[PDB]
């Protein structure tokens, strides 16, 4: 609504990990078949259409822009596992923290090895 | 972990193991030459030590 | 299961990141040596 009119938003979906697992149980639940990990097969789309609506209109569609903050929390750093290979090859950027960061005094643990954004110079302050 | 970090870090020791062979042989082929060496060189030193604690 | 070469800085653990530093610091050193090798044969070689 917020972007299609003329406005901002930023929207945070926190987790999507688990909105997947809500999934499994309903596609389970209506006895559709399982597919990796019990997982319906429509696992990446379920993610792919609802990360696709952040989109930043041009001038002609009132000049409004959503933008979206998906959190996925892996298993002991194991980025390799489904859901997390799926929303990353979604999703733009990235931000990895890390445990050993986190211990070792860095925080936010960013991984600014491996963190990525696409858009990197673009939408950036000329100052910064 | 997973089965390719095992994998990895498995392929990475056998490759530690294989390297400390063989420098564990290099060394001991090093350390045969040096006693063969030092057998003289002991004679040599001691001799040259002689005087000191003789005077 | 077998080992292969290459395969200590393929794992990435604590020996990969050691090894990539001991190579990078001697190479920074080596270029650093050259690089000053080169400013003198650019000056000595101007005239």
């Amino acid at each position: 609504y917020f972007r299609d009119n003329g406005k901002h938003a930023l929207i945070i979906y926190d987790d999507l990990s688990k909105q997947a697992v809500a999934y499994r149980q309903m596609s389970l639940l209506l006895r559709r078949p399982p597919g990796r990990e019990a997982y319906p097969g429509d696992v990446f789309y379920l993610h792919s259409r609802l990360l696709e609506r952040a989109a930043k209109m041009n001038d002609a569609f009132g000049g409004g822009s959503l933008t979206a903050l998906p959190v996925i929390e892996t298993q002991a750093g194991d980025v390799s596992a489904y859901i997390p290979t799926n929303v990353i090859s979604i999703t733009d950027g990235q931000i990895f923290l890390e445990t050993e960061l986190f211990y070792k005094g860095i925080r936010p643990a960013i991984n600014v090895g491996l963190s990525v954004s696409r858009v990197g110079s673009a939408a950036q302050t000329r100052a910064m | 972990a997973t089965l390719k970090d095992i994998t990895r870090r498995l392929k990475s020791i056998k490759n530690i193991q294989k390297i400390t062979k063989s420098m564990k042989m290099v060394a001991a082929a090093k350390y045969a030459r040096a006693e063969r060496e030092l057998k003289p060189a002991r004679v040599y030193g001691v001799g040259s030590l002689a005087l000191y604690e003789k005077a | 299961v077998r080992s292969s070469a290459g395969a200590v800085r393929d794992a990435g653990g604590a020996f990969g990141k050691r090894e990539q530093a001991e190579e990078e610091r001697y190479f920074r050193a080596r270029a650093k040596e050259q690089l000053a090798a080169l400013k003198k044969h650019h000056e000595n070689e101007i005239s």
